[PDB]
């Protein structure tokens, strides 16, 4: 039907080149932001005020991915590669996919020059019922919605 | 569009993994009187309540156009209503009841959203997905409301897209273009007709539509 | 004004989209005794509770004027009361009950508010819109206290404006204008009469009203 | 009846020139704000204090629109046009309409030189139930109520 | 002071806008047994609970003076208690019940508070307003507690100013003024009588007291 | 009875000269305020401390009244007259009256040279049930209680 | 019994010289505070660290009393006297008393040179099921517990 | 001490404003069976629950000394328990019930606490005030679980200071003073006896006690 | 270990301060049927729920060693469970019931915890304190579900430690010390045996244990 | 049993030399804190980064003891002695004890040169139910756990 | 099975060399951090904007273990050793182990040069029901996951 008619369910997925990750528990907000510059001036003759707000540089940042802790240490290896300065292999291209009810990719966010920066272990409490969560802050230089 | 929803539920339960035995799907209230008369393994799909999905509501003048690529109607986005079904399995043996419940969950699991190519006419005319949740998320009081006894149950939530179309009509299309009139604010110069769009401008506008 | 809303609901349900058959709308409490006597498909519209819409209350001295363009009364804005109706469909076959509920939903959805002219005399005298919400947003406890059994139902909310008019009267209009007396605070110069508005000023003020 | 007598229900709509958007889920606050300048002075002869409050300039602002995100990418194309510097086509006149019961326009906020500045995807959760939303921040130089 | 609040409610209901028919106002509990015996249209005003308005409590030694413009007693500010009344209308026909409830609501709406003139002797001796709030925001549990069945109802809240009467007695007035004795802290100069207020000062104070 | 013996119920009202406003849903806090000025000095010969607080200039504020959204645009016209600089008619005298039972004015707050500076429309939501609320910020140079 | 054995109930009261106030709904916290000066030093010979924190000047504060709004305007007259600079009569001595069950004064706090600084009217809202509250912020140069 | 509080309540109710008639104060549970047998105007003071006042709890080794001004025992501060009483008035007429409830409110209002000079021996040995609140601050559930029917009632809360007696005993008093032994940490100089307090120091210490 | 707690409670109640009469402590559910058969003053100590004290849980490999000062077992800290008892006193006279409840409170107050030696072997083997709280914290719902009528009751909470047994077996002790092998990462120099601890170092390490 | 095996119940007590206080209602957190100095350096020959964290000095603090306000004014006299500069008698040694099941002192915190700084009264409310609390802030120089 | 297939339960443990700690109630978040440096540049000849993110030094942190207060004072002795400057024995190597359902260590976090720097006692209240909690802050120059 119409592109606006079909809604999108929270059925998503990720794909990182070189990092073997299949599923995630949640993904933080992905923002496409642009700087805005405001300038106020006065007309030389008449004197009325004109405010002109325009375009800046594209704003990048880092979306966060969290998963269930397990034996696998792909994010550990990623942050270790990034920590030793081997950024020729640490900088990877990522993709975040949001699919329809038929599991056909509807929207894709491509992430250029993305490398993991912060890995956080979930708080371990003695009588905690919930499983343990690992938080990853992937910093990417560019985000291109497709 | 509740009859369509329950018909879809019956077809899915009968046509799912419940193929080995022809069990009966009933929408009757699972009260003590109803439970004391059944003598065959059955699946109860009792409708509990109707609520409006306020979080999925959208407001705006949706344009509806005919084959001429010109809008002729102004409607509103459909209103989503949450229908809750209490699903239970009744069989003479508790282990058989557990097996039936496991089979029912097994079939209702991969039904995130119902595609509109199998729904009946009223639901199929919407051409919109119908989300279905089996156990997304008080059951004691609810069971006591019917006077029945607490049993394991499934809270099947179906989001029916009920229509809220006002079908407000739109004005006739503009074919002669726009004419402008200019003059003095205080009326010092006499007003002018100001002419309108040239025929070549109208032709170019009509050609650029394609 | 509760009965005015009732009549409105009855006229809307009978004269809505359910014109195929002569369904009966009843306001009786849907208890077990009431449900055990009915023998025809009916729609129950039982009044449940009355609450005041404190979020739509306005306080102020509203001026009421006669044909002379002079205010003669000081009243207060009306207070809005929320009337809740439990709406149910009763029919022998559960699928027929679901169809009747769907028909009621279809006939009640497009009416968000109510125009003043379609309302009865007592309700239409206010010339104010009457919001109507269907299934906008505990039902087990309500059914248990009512005495009946849990069934799918509609929580129809109607906002009736009850006028809290104190009918406070105002003073006679000032026709001679204002007179100002001036003097010394300590009384050293005696206070003067100070005259009043000139007749031409009063005439100009009167003419500027139009 | 009287203009004050008839209330306004939350029945609204938007119209952006060039962007095919028909319905929204929510709209942020629309503020018409003016700067206030406070000046305190003392009477030269008597010493009494006089504080005067006078006017500033019309303030520019931005209102966020959050719609049920879908396959349609009208806002994506808008932010792409704004990001590459093509501000001749990126700046559009917007209108926000609030209607009565009879679906008859009552208030029409006209928004001059409006271009999208930020597109945010809602947080994605595996066990999420409600639809996943999209937030749009639009900055308008002028907001005139009509 | 509940035997005055109930009398005020009865007088207001009988003497309000419901003068067309001599309806009976009863304070009996609207249980099933009570409802099964009545045969005339009645208004039930059952007392539900008593609570103290902790938000309007004031603490302080209020002075009470006689005709001599001298304080002779010390008391405490009255404590306000909230009394809740469940108000229902009972009549054979449901529409008659609805119109009776509407009439009761209309006759109770204009009275936001109650002037001491209307109040009886015991409550009117306070010379304080008695707030009366109709509706203004659980009813299922309350109706189940009385054993009755859920019906449309009004929650009338009346704020009765009950008295706190410790009634402390102040000392005799100081007529001969104050005397001051001065001296050394270590006692090196012996303490003197120090005299007291002159008669001129006492006379001036007693003259300026007026 | 005694002036302290009669309590005050939230039965209020407003009156703005030139602005036709009848009723208000709510009114913010209006306070009469003053500046305290601490100064600490040691007594000179003996050294004991002596801190003194003393009166300063009185203060202007900003009483805001909120009214339900309707067709009437009295506040819109007020702010429009404000933004154009025509303050010969924009600066008005306002009164906020609060009365006890029997509708007899008990207290009055007079706002001298009151002038609106901000109009905010309530957030619009599709599933919203409450009526739209308009917030108006009216700043005043002087507030006199009477 | 023992002084520690008998507890204290919130049967409080106030007494302000020149201001006719009988009862209050609540009274804010009354603090007896003293400045503390911390100094860190090192022993010249051994080098061990010694931190000496000692006594400062007593601090003035601002106890606040809130009451039920009424016709009486004693606080209005107090703040008017303070606002006109007539501090010879505006500076009064106040007392806050906390009593026992028999309402025999147990504790007394004396405020020296205390004059009213701020008066705030409670927010007025239609349909509010509460009495209007007036808040009075009174500053004091010295507070002595007795 | 519950059977101390009950006696105090009975004496207060009998000796208060309920002097005109000798009504009967009963602690029996106000169930339907109990209510169906009484034939005289009575006041029910049924105990509802016992809860410890955790907010008023104090912990510390309180010293207890004999007539010699020397501590001989170490104890703990008493712990306060909140006893709740449902107070109701029963008679043959609702207006008389309201009158009795108002009289009970009047007689219980002026007693915020209870001085220990009238309490029985067990309560009087504490020499501590006993706070009593009448209606400071769910009653439907309490009445339903009790078995009775909802009626206006008073929630009388009494803070009884139950005692926590550890009776920790204390060592004999030091009469010879303190002796100090000094020497080297590593033991290079042998430890000395170091003597003790001189007799005049002990005498001065014993004299300064007074 | 629940029976150990029950035995401790019975011994404490029988051997406490209620030695005047031979009262009977029963753990039977205080339903109406149970209450209608007893004919002697009794104390009911009905345990009604079991919950885990998640706030006192500790996770870690606790080392368990034999007489040789070498660890041979690895266990886990015990998990604490909260057992809640409704304690009631039943006697023919309400004042006697209040006196019995007061006696029970007096005899249960001075025991915040329990010494390990007092408890029987099964719970005394843990050699850990067992907290006991009679202060208490919904009682109406508990009484309704139990079957009996609401009565003044004590909520006694006992924290019983249940050990967990993931008794992992540690490896044999190291007696020959540690041997280290060194070499090149790329294998250019062959890895050497590297010897091990000298006998005198091992002897010194063994002797330093004491 | 083992020292780790026996848990600790909130059965505490206080002892101030010269101040007759026996029981309290609550005690704030008692922190034994030490400053940490972070220094980052780079190896001269190889360039590897070494971050070293070393020790600072013991820190003084303050604990807010709170009790049921009564007729006793021991803390009032303490703050009065500290307020007039008589610090020879104002500085007292303090002890905070936490005991075992049989009231056997398990943990003891000794406080050196402790004098009360601030005394705060509770919010006297007319409709208040619970008793009235009194807060005492005591500042130290050395807190040693024994 | 697969390393990602097996989840991790909150069954953990600690091991500090020289400090006898067997069990803990909770452990704060363990973060592996790396500084990110953002640099923005413009192409000299074409003028396009390039923003580059690139690695920083590894970050040291502090994880705060908590236990049930008891007679044992291992952390007290640790902080006493750290306070006196004897850091030859105060600096210890620590390990945090998270195990599977078979009690088999799955994840290990090794902390290099870790010494306690803050010990906090839980708030003591007379009517408190929970046990007393001790909070310990441990600072690590290096954290290596294994």
């Amino acid at each position: 039907p119409k592109p606006e008619d079909v809604l999108v369910a929270p059925n998503f997925g990720i794909q990182i080149d070189g990092v073997m990750v299949e599923y995630l528990n949640s993904v933080s907000n992905l923002q496409i932001e642009q700087d805005v510059i405001r300038y106020q001036q006065n007309q030389g003759t008449t004197g009325r005020n004109n405010v002109t707000l325009m375009p800046g540089v594209a704003k990048d940042g880092s979306v966060q991915v969290e998963r269930g802790m397990s034996q696998s240490s792909v994010f550990t290896q990623w942050i270790n590669d990034s920590m030793a300065g081997r950024m020729a292999t640490a900088r990877k291209n990522a993709t975040i996919i949001v699919m329809d009810y038929e599991d056909n990719p509807v929207k894709r966010w491509n992430l250029r020059n993305a490398w993991c920066s912060k890995v956080v272990a979930g708080t371990l409490k003695a009588g905690d019922t919930n499983a343990l969560t690992e938080t990853i802050t992937i910093v990417f230089e560019e985000l291109v919605v497709e | 569009m509740i009859h369509e929803v329950d018909e879809v539920l019956k077809a899915l339960l009968k046509g799912g993994a419940l193929t080995d035995s022809g069990i009966d799907v009933a929408f009757e209230a699972p009260t003590r009187d109803w439970a004391a008369r059944r003598n065959a393994p059955v699946v109860n799909a009792y409708l509990y309540d109707i609520r409006e999905d306020v979080g999925r509501r959208h407001r705006g003048q949706v344009a509806v156009r005919d084959q001429d690529d010109i809008v002729v109607k102004r409607r509103q986005p459909p209103r989503w209503f949450r229908l809750s079904y209490l699903v239970t399995a009744w069989t003479k043996t508790p282990q058989d009841e557990h097996r039936l419940l496991s089979a029912v969950l097994a079939t209702l699991l991969p039904r995130e959203q119902l595609p509109p190519y199998e729904l009946p006419g009223a639901l199929g005319a919407m051409n919109l997905p119908v989300p279905m949740t089996v156990a997304g998320v008080s059951l004691a009081e609810i069971w006591s409301a019917l006077g029945g006894e607490l049993k394991p149950s499934l809270d099947l939530v179906v989001t029916a897209p009920f229509p809220a179309y006002p079908e407000y009509d739109a004005g006739p299309p503009v074919t002669e273009g726009a004419t402008v009139r200019i003059g003095g604010v205080e009326g010092d110069p006499p007003m002018s007709e100001g002419r309108s769009h040239r025929p070549h401008q109208v032709a170019a506008a009509r050609a650029a539509r394609k």
